[PDB]
RNA sequence: GGCCAGGUAGCUCAGUCGGUAUGAGCGUCCGCCUGAAAAGCGGAAGGUCGGCGGUUCGAUCCCGCCCCUGGCC
């Protein structure tokens, strides 16, 4: 879209009008281009060829039958009294053409080597070559037809075909649509070289043409945008005119094919100045050309027969029978030069860059001239442009000039293109760089683009060049002076940052908690945001699940992955597929990262105006307008948890591991949490639960459910955890322990509880009855034997009791014991075993 | 400083989120973080997103 | 594949009527016992969290 | 955006323009074997041939639309 190919012959040329003999190597010039801010893609260069490799014609064709697809045996014309008679395949060409030829002993691109060869029983004394074997141009379905003049047989090939020159692939900035043009590249090495600049559109390259009288009737309306519009004809071509090789050349080595010298020299001009033109067939215009937009479901035919649905932003050019151009696209079939054209009206505009863009992008027409337009046209050129494609046109087609010009540049016309001047003083850019530059070298530099300089004292008024409507503001002036003094010379001074305050407690909690997963076993992965396909119907979610809410990509790269994620398991479990399906079976892997959580349909903000501060309501209001994006962990396991070893055969994976996961969390995140069954797909009803910071839930954890495992592909057992860290506090805590000195005391306390009794609440009704006695609690059997009976479990704590001011006595711990066996009797319904 | 209708804007190809028209999209850079600092920070301002 | 092209219609139509009768009652009991599956995953499978 | 090429087992890939993919290599499982293994030998399981419809008695195969990669401009 922003491609610029030129070839360097014709680069040199342009700078050489102002600059005689300047000729830089291909290396010092793509370094140059890159120093002032122009990208080189790449660098090209032509052929290269050695040996006989000459012009030839094509004297005599012999069809050579009998074969798959057919074969010429051709006698070729190489300057000699001697005709070579050469076998070639192509079709593309008749008796008398001009050829290009490779004869035994030639070197073609690259290291292959021509010689007489024996094919289809005939005696082939070299070979034809096409566009591509000769590393001039991407043509291969025939071979290089020279047209008519370009040279006589005999020329030295590498000559004709300028194969000694290079083809620089320039990616031009949005912001300098003028070097999408020789003119404007010229210019830009004219200014890197410190050279004098002979402008290729001025007057004195292009002297104007006579202008006695109106060229075609023009009503122009101004709301359409479009700042100038002219018109000019070149009458009495000749249709039988081929361009000459020099411009077809030129063309081809640009990325553009020709066609017809009518289309050639508009094609061309473009290329040399920076102004898109157009020729229409004069005679197949049918009264007032008018520019307007186009009505609601309008339709236009462009000149490649494909028929476009235009919009009211559309900008037309019409007559009385039908559309003739879309405005800065391409133009019509209508009005299209054909083959038998005589007589050609040249369309020189400036079209609105917006318009342009807006139209271009609608239709999927990136044309070359729709890309110049929307990175702005220079609007004083127009006329240049105009008579230079008449005056070249009317010499090669044979034509005529015609004397009349229509010049619409405005309603009151406009005869100044000069953008608005800009007041900035003459330090501004030794301040922005941090370099002293010399006298007068914002001036001078600023004068080089093009610009008017005057000086009030020690402020400057700059006046930019109508091929840069880019320079707005001093910001746009310190740039052209910093990018032509050259980057390099800024000197590298370390800014004075004030003592900052380091990682939040939220950046640092997700530095820890990401530490302790790790060296818990855990591998951390990026979760894609984009959700797997039917996802959450594989996970049996109901329909109104918060989950299933989600904000879709409207353009995402898989159209069956729209929507963001509302949970990090998706991705993690996609994850867990790719490693356990490629041999890795015993993995945990983990991640934190932030999920998309609307709180209802997709709703914007209309467009604040930049010039001003956005006030903190309308700052409220564009944070309310986004969805709810917490800060979530999560992780997943499946296989062996603990791998075997010559201490055992391992242990597999099971929800307890995603369980230790929660507190591994907890404990980086030094807060307390508390586990309870819960019932939340895609986990296990029996084996999930649910992880709460004092009452706030966060998130859940356990095994997943075997169905959602089944529907999912997953491995069997397998487990996962998510939590909202957003919903967990950040905590500070200050202990102050107080180290007692007294031994302690040793009990176990058996308590038989029913089965659906959590361990946990047994252990919270023992600590709230022993008191502060209490130092340990630590749960280490769980039986279940048949002597404890159906449904029912028995727990046996170990209880460490101490006091911090004595020695207590087994009355003492048993008196604590006791109360703690009566809590756990009135809260969970203990018995004490016996 | 994104311009409407160019290509400076309209090349830089955006994840929108749908429907069309919203003015809602994935960031393409991290620089938005940059505007909401000088929003609610005071200057000066050395911020890392 | 084997039969003459002449009784391919006829028994090839009898042939798809009784796998499908098969495949039916397959449909219909692996949803059955995937529902009982469902039903009793919770109890049978229960663990303290 | 047209015309081709493709999406095939857990992985990497063959192969079929109508009724069995007598699929390969590796991966999974069983036996002989070992204290337990692997290799070796002997064997099995697993694909609804990209998705949704259509034609047909019957579609990986033919038709339409759509999704995803490659070639091509
Ligand atoms: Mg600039
Ligand atoms: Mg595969
Ligand atoms: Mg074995």
């Amino acid at each position: 879209s922003n491609a610029m190919r030129l070839p360097y012959s014709w680069l040199r040329e342009v700078v050489a009008v102002g600059a005689s003999g300047w000729d830089v190597t291909p290396g010092e010039l793509e370094q140059t281009l890159l120093r002032i801010g122009h990208e080189v893609e790449e660098v090209i260069p032509l052929g290269p060829v050695d040996g006989p490799v000459t012009v030839g014609r094509v004297a005599d064709i012999e069809e050579l039958t009998g074969y798959k697809k057919p074969i010429r045996a051709c006698a070729v014309d190489i300057g000699d009294r001697q005709y070579r008679e050469i076998i070639c395949g192509a079709t593309n060409f008749a008796v008398g053409d001009l050829v290009v030829v490779a004869l035994p002993g030639a070197t073609l691109p690259g290291g292959f080597t021509i010689s007489a060869r024996k094919a289809y029983g005939r005696n082939s004394d070299g070979m034809i070559c096409s566009a591509a074997e000769l590393n001039l141009g991407a043509d291969h379905s025939g071979i290089l037809v020279l047209p008519p003049g370009a040279a006589e047989p005999g020329a030295d090939g590498a000559g004709v075909l300028g194969l000694d020159d290079v083809v620089f692939h320039l990616a031009i900035t949005p912001d300098r649509g003028y070097c999408m043009s020789v003119r404007g590249l010229a210019r830009e090495l004219a200014c890197a070289y410190d050279l004098d600049f002979v402008d290729p559109a001025s007057n004195s390259r292009v002297p104007p043409l006579p202008i006695e009288g109106p060229a075609w009737p023009l009503t122009v309306q101004p709301e359409t945008g479009v700042r100038r519009f002219a018109l000019r004809p070149v009458i009495g071509i000749d249709p039988a005119a081929v361009s000459p090789w020099w411009l077809q050349r030129r063309l081809l080595l640009c990325g553009i094919r020709a066609t017809c010298p009518a289309v050639d020299v508009t094609n061309y001009v473009m290329l040399e100045l920076g102004h898109p033109m157009h020729a229409h067939d004069r005679n197949r215009i049918s009264g007032t050309l008018g520019v307007r937009f186009a009505r609601s479901g309008e339709t236009a035919v462009t000149l490649d027969g494909i028929e476009r649905k235009l919009d009211t932003a559309d900008v037309l050019i019409v007559d009385d029978a039908a559309t003739a151009a879309i405005g800065g696209v391409m133009g019509a079939a209508s009005t299209e030069v054909r083959a038998d054209s005589t007589d050609v009206l040249l369309e020189a505009a400036i079209w609105d860059p917006a318009a342009v863009s807006r139209t271009q992008r609608r239709l999927h027409l990136p044309s070359e001239a729709a890309r110049r337009y929307e990175r702005t046209v220079d609007p004083a050129i127009s006329v240049a442009a105009l008579d230079r494609c008449a005056r070249l046109l009317a010499d090669i087609a044979g034509g005529e000039v015609s004397p009349t010009l229509t010049d619409w540049r405005g309603d009151p016309p406009c005869d100044d293109w000069s953008p608005p001047p800009i007041r900035m003083g003459v330090d501004v850019p030794d301040r922005i760089a941090g370099v002293a530059y010399p006298q007068g070298t914002t001036a001078r530099r600023l004068a080089q683009i093009g610009a008017v300089v005057t000086h009030d004292g020690d402020t400057l008024t700059v006046t930019p060049p109508s091929w840069r409507p880019d320079l707005r503001q001093p910001a746009d002036l310190v740039e052209e002076v910093l990018r032509l003094e050259g980057l390099e010379v800024i000197p590298s001074v370390l800014p004075p940052a004030p003592a900052g305050r380091g990682l939040t407690a939220g950046q640092q909690r997700r530095r820890t908690i990401g530490r302790s997963l790790a060296l818990s076993g855990y591998v951390e992965i990026l979760p894609t945001p984009f959700l797997p396909a039917g996802v959450f119907d594989l996970w049996g979610l109901e329909a109104d699940d918060s989950r299933r809410m989600t904000t879709r990509v409207l353009n995402p790269l898989e159209a069956d992955r729209p929507q963001l994620a509302t949970t990090l398991l998706p991705a993690l479990l996609e994850a867990l597929v790719r490693n356990v399906s490629r041999g890795l079976v015993d993995v945990a892997l983990f991640a934190i990262a932030q999920v998309v959580q609307p709180t209802e349909q997709t709703r914007g903000v209309g467009l604040i105006p930049v010039d001003r501060r956005p006030t903190d309501d309308e700052i409220a209001m564009l944070d309310a307008s986004l969805p709810r994006q917490p800060q979530h962990v999560a992780a997943v396991l499946a296989g062996l948890r603990e791998p075997r070893g010559p201490w055992g055969p391992g242990r597999p994976v099971e929800a307890a591991d995603a369980f230790e996961a929660v507190r591994i969390i907890a404990r980086a995140s030094r807060v307390d949490v508390t586990l309870r069954p819960a019932q939340y797909l895609p986990w296990h009803p029996g084996r999930c639960a649910q992880v709460f910071v004092g009452e706030s839930s966060v998130g859940h954890a356990g095994q997943l459910h075997p169905a959602v495992i089944e529907r999912s592909g997953l491995p069997k057992g397998t487990c996962a955890v998510e939590l909202n860290l957003d919903a967990i506090p950040c905590s500070a805590p200050l202990p102050a322990p107080r180290v007692s000195p007294y031994p302690a005391v040793f009990q176990d306390v058996s308590l038989v509880v029913a089965a659906d009794i959590p361990a946990q609440a047994v252990a919270d009704a023992v600590r709230a009855g022993a008191g502060d006695l209490l130092e340990d609690i630590a749960l280490f059997d769980v039986f279940t034997g048949p002597q404890i009976g159906e449904h029912r479990k028995s727990l046996t704590f170990a209880l460490r009791f101490r006091a911090p001011d004595r020695t207590l006595t087994e009355d003492d711990a048993s008196a604590a014991r006791d109360a703690a066996v009566q809590s756990a009797a009135e809260r969970v319904g203990a018995v004490l075993r016996g | 400083n994104f311009p409407a209708d160019h290509p400076a804007r309209g090349e830089q190809d955006t994840f929108y989120i749908a429907p069309e028209d919203s003015r809602q999209l994935l960031r393409t850079h991290t620089s938005p973080v940059q505007i909401r600092t000088l929003l609610a920070r005071e200057l000066p301002v050395y911020i890392i997103s | 594949a084997v039969l003459p092209k002449e009784q391919r219609a006829e028994a090839g139509k009898r042939v798809n009527a009784a796998r499908n009768a098969a495949q039916r009652s397959y449909d219909e009991r692996l949803a059955t016992l995937r529902a009982e599956r469902d039903a009793a995953v919770l109890v049978a499978e229960g663990i303290d969290v």
